[PDB]
RNA sequence: UUUUUAUUAAAAAAUGGUAUGUUUUUUUU
């Protein structure tokens, strides 16, 4: 939700812990911190 | 234009850019909130 | 719901959401010096060359006077006695290695 | 190293609180 911008519902709640895994992919150990990414981003380029 | 259709009387928002754009700064919660609500209405109506 | 803050929906808590900033967040030489000797033979190999080139000049100059004696192709000028002042600049720069080493 | 912005709601009926069931004809010969 931008912040001036409406508020919904999640539309999709299959976010459990289903594979009960971190998958070993989006941890810290293997990633450069340089500037957060922020949802204006997530919304500019939804694909990537 | 110089040129249309007349629509109906109902059919002339005449305040919509108003909440299309951005909301003003320095309004009280519920100016805001207005603002985002209405917002919201559109964008349910437009989606579907 | 924005930048990973939030509540994904209102309904379902006893709050409004509204998020809010912590407003207290505390934001805080070379050690071989073979290879410079091997670089200074390497230099002189260079001057050697040059010379080589400054000689093959020379036999073309040698090849133009006996064009003209002949009015009175391509020659060379020396075929072997330049590799002896070649050996006298050996010499020559073996002396000046030396007194560079005595000088440090 | 300088700044921020983010604000769910919300009232009416029946359950639920003076049950309910009854109750007056014009001819005989």
């Amino acid at each position: 939700a931008i912040p001036g911008g409406p508020k919904f519902e999640p539309l999709y709640k299959d976010e459990a812990p289903e594979m009960e895994d971190w998958n070993e992919f989006n941890d810290i150990y293997k990633l450069i911190i340089r500037h957060p990414i922020k949802t204006e981003y997530r919304i500019a380029f939804p694909y990537l | 234009k110089r040129s249309g259709a007349t629509k109906r009387a109902q059919d002339v928002p005449l305040i919509k850019h108003w909440y299309l754009e951005h909301c003003p700064p320095n309004q009280p919660v519920k100016v805001r909130v207005s603002y985002q609500k209405l917002l919201k209405s559109h964008v349910m109506n437009k989606l579907h | 719901s924005y930048n990973g803050i939030g509540l994904p929906t209102p309904r379902g808590s006893g709050t409004n959401g509204y998020v809010m900033r912590n407003l207290s967040h505390v934001k805080k030489v070379q050690d071989p010096s073979i290879s410079e000797h091997e670089c200074r033979r390497q230099i002189e190999s260079k001057l050697l060359l040059y010379r080589e080139q400054l000689l093959e000049e020379v036999s073309s100059q040698h090849s133009t006077d006996a064009a003209a004696s002949d009015s009175n192709s391509k020659t060379k000028s020396l075929d072997e006695a330049d590799v002896e002042i070649l050996v006298q600049k050996y010499r020559e720069q073996l002396l000046k290695e030396l007194q560079l080493q005595k000088s440090t």
